[PDB]
């Protein structure tokens, strides 16, 4: 089964690199550090069904930051519709976006 | 020059088709380092290049090792390298066509957003930090020497073990 | 990034195809077991790149130790049935069926 | 960008070379020309005979060594690490180990070119 | 498939006949397909026509089972007018048991057959009207 | 041999299971199959003959491949959570991928073919080895992401190995294949009750390990090979046959002995579950499992076979047994039914 | 779900620097010294709030610091600073080491006009404690309710009643 | 399934809260069974290895039947903990979640007509 001689010990062998947002090498990040965070310390406590059924806002805000799909499809949709506009005429993008922009450091 | 990489992924989609299809040794261990320094492209494109020279690296030293037992005993008198038989070619080419009508497929399915054609290239690397110093791969593969030395002595263990374990086989 | 994990995916479904459909060859079984390593290799670190996780980039490293042991074990193999036989074939390695 | 096109000058270069090697002189083939060297006589084997080499168990430890010089490779950047009491540990282990192996393997005759 | 085979259970057992043959035999033909595909891999044939035979065979045999079971048993609800009840079933899968027992050309397996699956159509009945939960989540 | 690669072998050996078991990360669990598995190839490829090297390369590449299946559901695991556990919400293709891996390396059907073939050719003690200890890391995973599997998948796994289990060892006359069906009948029957219980799954592996351990101990004795090698054993070693009738009446089920205890307590459950078709099958396999148990019986205790001239010289001869480890381990699997309530957990 | 809100181009709106960045590592220190203030509160801020869009002013404060620094120095003394800040950008990685004697003569101009002393090797490297009347953000990561934990069993610990149970096992 | 309870302290044999139970008393069946178990094993073991069956290894046996007995006893403590443990959690909950199961009210043989199958 599983074994918890790390927790009897106190040593911790393989637990302090589990997840991203855990104990980064110099002072990193790792992308989504609070949307895992805040996951993690929403189901500690309550583990298992309930960490499944009541953290499902922080759950799918943490996916929606790792694997991104909803702003991919948000973005797509938006290029969709430039390109549909672009077709049929009614529409010239700005200078910062096409072209020349004025540079701010 | 945004779909550098998903080109890298179609060569070692290709280059890894062939290694299944199975060639004599020789062009197995050929596609594989093929595979090898494409695959080191790869890394490098996406970010630290220290992960991609480590397998380019570590697979010439392994084909290297390769080639010589299949020169030694895994050879016969006509080597076949793909041509032997017209069924490999035809298979590596339908093989080919499925790869280009499953992406058209799911290009068309822009649905889930898997693969798109005209969102290639725009979703490569994600955020990166643009001012500072010391975030770059093998910080990390050093962090292995101080903060996951659990990791380090289990490879050591390994290559120790294993060079007892490959003694003892090839005692005879 | 997916596209290009995708066609990883792939390439490791490929691989372990090879794997499954012997030709004659132990060697080229082990060649398409390295191809699945590197496809997983591959993964790893894109995904630890991706990711910034910095402090599980010592991952790929340790898979790639793992692999070599077991590709110099099946070497050490191979080496003693072709001994035995001298002509390194898996149909002709079968007589524990009785 | 730069790295890219100098590689793909240095690889047409060579094709260019070998191009003009193949294109350029005057071709005469007949069979006695293009038949295997073998020091002035016809072959016995077909040269794709098996060869049986040596120093197979040398390769595999070169294997296992060449995984622990990837093992050894990141220490100019563990070097530079906050505790250097546990790297510094690590890395005499670390080679320690490595030389207690090659030492097993002489002592057991494993690098001696078995015939 | 899945539909397909909920589909099966849409309609009351005496009604649709041909849907019910149509979805048991294509199930039949599945598990014929199923079983050559082992049987090709485990044991090779001589060449890849005796394959592509035995193939041919093992598939016509099983969609013969199913069509025969399937369309059995949907004559017996029609012309006994209660459709649930597992006799019917078992009339069924003892009919397709005999078409097992002619494509082997053995009367034996074709009784044996005709017991074993037209106890194990009458369970499958009985599951099917009393809520029998086969492959259940666990609970407890 | 040689002492010093003997205690790394052995001591990898028993590392393996220990790193994956006593480790909460899939990449040191997966390191700890590693090492199982890489360790234990040159104890089993020995002897040097060609059935040694063929069943060190059958197992070693199918373990190897089973490996590269698990490597890969964690790494897309990795990818779709950034963990490196299977925490609640998976992707249900990277938990049945995972299954299947463990269950060929476990050797369950269908994934069997290659477990009476590496047992066959191997050395008894190597074939114990195998046996019992390297089926603890694969379902120590398997036990640790208890919830979220497929019961479906489990349960066809499970019916399928003791179905195939029961009808090898019926047809087999090789001692080694017989204790390989018999451990295939068993991991089916650990493999059934894993989503309900995780206590029932390992009180079934401990009562097949200690079953099977004074098994092939008996086996190792005498060095016996095959039904007629155990049927001359009342004029080698008569005072075992009590206690192998005895231990193979328990590895049938048979009341009251205590391998009666696990499949009871399974059913007991399954019925909790309401799985009574599943059950129900799972056991009447088990009758056929006595069945060829039963034959063995047969063979070597409720008769007595012929003998041969040079068993003489054998009875000339003195022998040894290990102490403390057969007799207890007998009785312990044999009469301990009483105390079921102590052994359920 | 929510709109997410984002200030306009007018409060974006800034005097930039427009100063390479060859002559901001030639005044680093100097600039680093003088109003560490103003930084330390734009970072204290950065940190605290992890938003971009409250620290605008202490952003626009920085800015205004650094355009203060840099007119002093072209004010009082800039062909020093300029041969300096030429010498650290000729070099491909602008090190210090390579033209120290410039950077003596400007440490001598703004030493002896200004009276600005260069930092020593460990000093600008420190946590500094700045202080600030902007409160606290008492909810940073906008967390939500953090649900209550399992209600834990408290009592004595009986023996089972009955023994085990399991079946006729009276014990 | 109990693993994961508030309080669970890893790989403990026994915790402070089996002290709160009563031990075995030390002659009782479960004990008596185990020595008797340990007697049996020497017994085997004497006849497995061709000695006297009783007549020889006395120490043997005796240190047979003190091992048996004494694991026998602080694994039985350990499962009077366990099964105690389970009732108590059992009862927590029942206490905690009144309206799951309720004290349904059964009624006398006097209100339900219970059908009657004769045996003709
Ligand atoms: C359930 C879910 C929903 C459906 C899902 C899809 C379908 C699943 C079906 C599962 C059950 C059938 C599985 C068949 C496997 C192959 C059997 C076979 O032919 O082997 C021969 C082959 C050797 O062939 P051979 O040596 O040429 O033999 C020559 C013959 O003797 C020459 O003799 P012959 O000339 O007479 O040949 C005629 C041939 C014609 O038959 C076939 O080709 C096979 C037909 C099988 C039909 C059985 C099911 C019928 C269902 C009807 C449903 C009706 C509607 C529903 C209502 C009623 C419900 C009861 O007959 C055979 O070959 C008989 C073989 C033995 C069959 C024993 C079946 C016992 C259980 C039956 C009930 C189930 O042996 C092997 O391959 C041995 C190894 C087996 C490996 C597979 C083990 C697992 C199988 C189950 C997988 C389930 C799905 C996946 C789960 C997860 C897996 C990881
Ligand atoms: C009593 C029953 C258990 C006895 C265990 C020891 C067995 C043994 O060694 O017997 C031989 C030995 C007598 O041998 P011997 O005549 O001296 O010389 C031996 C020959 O040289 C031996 O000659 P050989 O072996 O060289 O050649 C003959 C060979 C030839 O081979 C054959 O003949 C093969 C036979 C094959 C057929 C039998 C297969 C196995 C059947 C097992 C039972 C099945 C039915 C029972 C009910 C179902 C069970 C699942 O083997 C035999 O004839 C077999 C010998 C053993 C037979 C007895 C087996 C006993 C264990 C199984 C029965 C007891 C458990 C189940 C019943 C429980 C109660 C209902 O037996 C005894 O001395 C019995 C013990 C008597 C004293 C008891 C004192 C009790 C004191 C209690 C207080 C102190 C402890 C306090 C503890 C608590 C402290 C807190
Ligand atoms: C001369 C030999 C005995 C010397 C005893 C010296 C020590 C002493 O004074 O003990 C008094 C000690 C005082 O106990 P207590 O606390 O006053 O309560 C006594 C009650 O009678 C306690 O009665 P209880 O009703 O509480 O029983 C405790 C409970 C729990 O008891 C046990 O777990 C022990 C069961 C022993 C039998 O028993 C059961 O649940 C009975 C299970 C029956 C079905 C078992 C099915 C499997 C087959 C038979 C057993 C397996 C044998 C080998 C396989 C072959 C079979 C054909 O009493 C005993 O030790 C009673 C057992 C004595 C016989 C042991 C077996 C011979
Ligand atoms: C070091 C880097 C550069 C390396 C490459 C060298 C660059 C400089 C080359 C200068 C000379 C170019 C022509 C060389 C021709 C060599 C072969 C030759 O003489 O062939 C005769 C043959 C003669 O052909 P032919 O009509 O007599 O027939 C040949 C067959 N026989 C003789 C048997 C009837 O070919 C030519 O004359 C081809 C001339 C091509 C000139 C291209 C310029
Ligand atoms: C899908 C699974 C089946 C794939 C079949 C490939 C062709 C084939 O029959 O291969 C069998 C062959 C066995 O080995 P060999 O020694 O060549 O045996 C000759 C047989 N008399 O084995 C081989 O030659 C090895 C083949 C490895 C192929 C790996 C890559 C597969 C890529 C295609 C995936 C499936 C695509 C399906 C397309 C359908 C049409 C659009
Ligand atoms: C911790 C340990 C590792 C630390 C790092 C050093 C790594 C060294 C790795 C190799 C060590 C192998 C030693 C054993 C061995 O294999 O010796 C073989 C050698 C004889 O072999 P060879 O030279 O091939 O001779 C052919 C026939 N005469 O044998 C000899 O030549 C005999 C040598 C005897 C003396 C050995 C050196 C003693 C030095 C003491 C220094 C004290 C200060
Ligand atoms: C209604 C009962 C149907 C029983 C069908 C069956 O299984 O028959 C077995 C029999 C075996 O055939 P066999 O004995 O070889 O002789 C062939 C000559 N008809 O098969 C046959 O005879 C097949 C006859 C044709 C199919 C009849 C339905
Ligand atoms: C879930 C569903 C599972 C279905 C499992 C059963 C599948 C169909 C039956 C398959 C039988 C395969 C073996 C066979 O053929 O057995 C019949 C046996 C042999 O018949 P024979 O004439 O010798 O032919 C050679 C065999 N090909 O012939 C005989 O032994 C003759 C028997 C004649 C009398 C049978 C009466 C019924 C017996 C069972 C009663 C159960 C209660
Ligand atoms: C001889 C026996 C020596 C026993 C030494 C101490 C062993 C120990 O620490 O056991 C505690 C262990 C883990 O306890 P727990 O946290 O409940 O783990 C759940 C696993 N069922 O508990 C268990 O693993 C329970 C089963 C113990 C079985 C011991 C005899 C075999």
């Amino acid at each position: 089964p599983f074994l918890d001689i790390q927790k009897k010990l106190g040593i911790s062998l393989d637990r302090h690199f589990m997840f991203l947002s855990a104990e980064q090498p110099y002072k990193n990040a790792a992308r989504c550090h609070a949307f895992e965070k805040e996951w993690i310390e929403c189901a500690h406590g309550i583990g298992g069904t309930r960490a499944k059924k009541e953290c499902k806002i922080e759950f799918d805000d943490f996916e929606e930051c790792l694997l991104r799909y909803k702003t991919m499809r948000r973005m797509h949709d938006i290029k969709k519709q430039r390109e549909k506009l672009m077709k049929e005429g009614k529409y010239t993008p700005p200078p910062h976006h096409s072209g020349r922009e004025e540079p701010r450091p | 020059m945004n779909n550098y990489i998903f080109v890298l992924s179609s060569l070692f989609l290709v280059g890894c088709l062939g290694l299944a299809l199975k060639p004599s040794p020789i062009y197995g261990g050929l596609g594989l380092i093929v595979s090898g320094f494409v695959g080191c492209l790869m890394v490098l494109g996406f970010g630290g290049s220290f992960l991609g020279l480590m397998v380019f690296l570590i697979y010439l030293g392994g084909m290297l090792v390769v080639f010589g037992y299949t020169t030694a005993m895994a050879t016969e008198e006509y080597p076949e390298t793909w041509g032997s038989n017209w069924l490999i070619l035809g298979f590596l080419v339908l093989g080919v066509i499925m790869e280009v009508f499953l992406i058209c497929v799911l290009n068309y399915y822009d649905e889930v957003g898997v693969i798109n054609l005209d969102g290639l290239g725009d979703w490569l690397m994600y955020e990166v930090d643009d001012v500072g110093v010391m975030l770059e791969g093998g910080i990390g593969v050093a962090a292995m020497y101080s903060c996951a030395t659990w990791m380090m002595v289990v490879a050591g263990w390994s290559l120790f073990a294993g060079i007892f374990i490959i003694i003892e086989i090839t005692r005879d | 990034m997916p596209s290009t994990f995708f066609n990883l995916t792939m390439a490791f479904s490929l691989s372990l195809l090879g794997t499954l459909m012997f030709r004659s060859h132990l060697m080229s079984t082990l060649l398409c077991l390295e191809g699945m390593v590197l496809s997983l290799f591959i993964m790893t670190s894109v995904t630890s790149l991706n990711s910034n996780s910095m402090s599980s980039m010592p991952i790929p490293i340790t898979i790639l130790v793992f692999a070599a042991c077991e590709a110099a074990v099946g070497l050490a193999l191979l080496v003693k049935v072709s001994n035995t036989y001298g002509t390194d074939y898996v149909q002709n390695l079968n007589l524990l069926q009785c | 960008m730069n790295l890219y096109t100098v590689i793909f000058i240095n690889i047409l270069l060579s094709l260019t070379l070998i191009l003009v090697a193949f294109w350029l002189p005057q071709m005469n083939l007949y069979s006695e020309k293009a038949n295997p060297y073998e020091c002035g006589f016809d072959p016995t084997s077909s040269a794709r005979l098996p060869f049986s080499m040596k120093f197979f168990l040398v390769a595999i430890t070169f294997l296992l060594f060449d995984l622990e010089i990837a093992l050894l490779l990141p220490l100019p950047w563990a070097i530079q690490t906050i505790k250097t009491s546990t790297m510094m540990i690590m890395a005499f282990i670390l080679v320690t180990i490595l030389s207690l192996g090659l030492a097993y393997e002489w002592t057991q005759k494993g690098l001696e070119w078995t015939e | 498939v899945k539909r397909f085979f909920e589909s099966y259970h849409e309609v009351p057992d005496g009604t649709q006949c041909h849907r019910k043959t149509y979805i048991t035999t294509a199930l039949g033909g599945i598990c014929g397909i199923i079983g050559s595909a082992y049987s090709v891999s485990l044991n090779p044939a001589d060449s890849t026509l005796e394959a592509v035979a035995r193939v041919g065979r093992y598939t016509f045999t099983a969609a013969a089972i199913g069509a025969m079971f399937g369309l059995t048993t949907c004559v017996s609800a029609q012309v006994r007018e209660k459709p649930d009840d597992p006799l019917n079933y078992f009339i069924g899968g003892c009919a397709g048991g005999l078409t097992l027992g002619a494509r082997t050309h053995s009367y034996g397996t074709a009784a044996m057959g005709c017991v074993y699956m037209g106890t194990a159509a009458a369970l499958f009945k009985i599951g099917k009207l009393e809520g029998w939960e086969l492959f259940p989540t666990p609970k407890v | 041999m040689n002492p010093i690669t003997l205690a790394i072998i052995y001591f990898t050996i028993f590392l393996g299971p220990v790193i994956t078991m006593s480790s909460t990360n899939l990449m040191l669990m997966w390191v700890g199959l590693e090492f199982s598995l890489l360790a234990i190839i040159p104890m089993l490829i020995n002897k040097k003959n060609p059935r040694s090297t063929e069943a060190a390369t059958k197992y070693f590449v199918t373990q190897a491949t089973a490996s590269m299946i698990i490597l890969l559901a964690i790494v897309l695991n990795y990818k779709q959570l950034g963990t490196w556990m299977f925490q609640q919400q998976t992707n249900g293709l990277i938990l049945n991928m995972t299954l299947m891996a463990l269950s060929m390396k476990l050797g369950l059907a269908p994934f069997h073919f290659w477990l009476p073939e590496v047992t066959q050719g191997i050395p008894l003690h190597m074939g114990l080895i195998l046996l019992t200890w390297q089926k603890i890391a694969p379902l120590s995973i398997l036990i640790q992401i208890y919830p979220l599997l497929n019961s479906t998948i489990i349960l066809m796994l499970a019916i399928t190995s003791i179905f195939m289990g029961a009808w090898g060892g019926l047809n087999q006359t090789q001692m080694r294949k017989i204790m390989a069906y018999s451990s295939i009948a068993h991991m089916g029957w650990m493999l059934a009750i894993l989503p309900y219980n995780p206590s029932l799954t390992l009180l079934n592996l401990m009562i097949y390990i200690i079953l099977t351990a004074p098994m092939f101990m008996a086996l190792m004795l005498n060095n016996s090979m095959t039904i007629n090698s155990i049927s001359l054993l009342w004029n080698k070693t008569p005072a075992m046959l009590t206690m192998i009738s005895l231990m193979l009446l328990s590895l049938g089920g048979l009341p009251p002995l205590t391998g009666f205890l696990p499949k009871w307590i399974i059913i007991t459950e399954l019925m909790k579950n309401n799985c009574l078709i599943m059950a129900t099958l799972m056991a009447m396999m088990a009758l056929l499992n006595l069945f060829f148990y039963t034959r063995l019986i047969y063979s070597t205790s409720l008769t007595m076979f012929p003998t041969n001239n040079n068993s003489k010289m054998m009875t000339h001869q003195t022998k040894t047994k290990p102490n403390l480890m057969f007799s207890t381990l007998a009785i312990m699997s044999t009469m301990t039914l009483p105390l079921a309530p102590q052994l359920i957990t | 779900p929510g709109i997410v809100e984002l200030p306009t181009l007018e409060e974006l709106k800034v005097e930039e620097v427009k100063v390479s960045s060859a002559v901001l590592k030639a005044a680093a220190h100097h600039y680093g010294a003088q109003c560490d203030k103003t930084n330390k509160e734009f970072m204290l801020c950065r940190w605290e709030e992890k938003d971009p869009r409250r620290c605008l002013k202490e952003g626009k404060l920085v800015n205004g610091c650094a355009l203060n620094f840099f007119r002093q120095i072209k004010s009082h003394c800039a062909e020093p600073f300029t041969e300096y800040w030429t010498c650290l950008d000729y070099s491909n990685m602008q090190l210090f080491r390579h033209c120290r004697q410039q950077q003596a003569k400007f440490d001598q101009c703004v030493l002896d006009k200004l009276g600005w002393v260069r930092p020593d090797l460990g000093q600008l490297s420190k946590v500094t404690k700045v202080k600030t009347d902007r409160p606290l953000p008492e909810n940073p990561y906008h967390s939500r309710a953090r649900p209550e934990p399992n209600p834990v069993i408290e009592g004595d610990l009986k023996p089972a009643k009955h023994g085990t149970r399991f079946f006729f096992w009276t014990v | 399934m109990m693993n994961g309870r508030p309080g669970h302290e890893p790989l403990k044999f026994l915790p402070d809260e089996a002290r709160s139970l009563p031990p075995p008393k030390l002659n009782d069946p479960r004990l008596v069974y185990m020595g008797l178990l340990g007697y049996c094993t020497g017994l085997m073991d004497n006849m497995l290895r061709m000695r006297p069956v009783m007549r020889a290894g006395l120490h043997r046996q005796l240190l047979f039947v003190t091992s048996f007995v004494f694991a026998g006893y602080f694994y039985l403590k350990r499962q009077n903990y366990l099964y105690a443990v389970k009732d108590h959690d059992m009862f927590g909950y029942i206490k905690l979640h009144p309206e799951d199961f309720p004290e349904k009210e059964k009624k006398t043989y006097a209100e339900i007509l219970e059908p009657f199958h004769p045996v003709r």
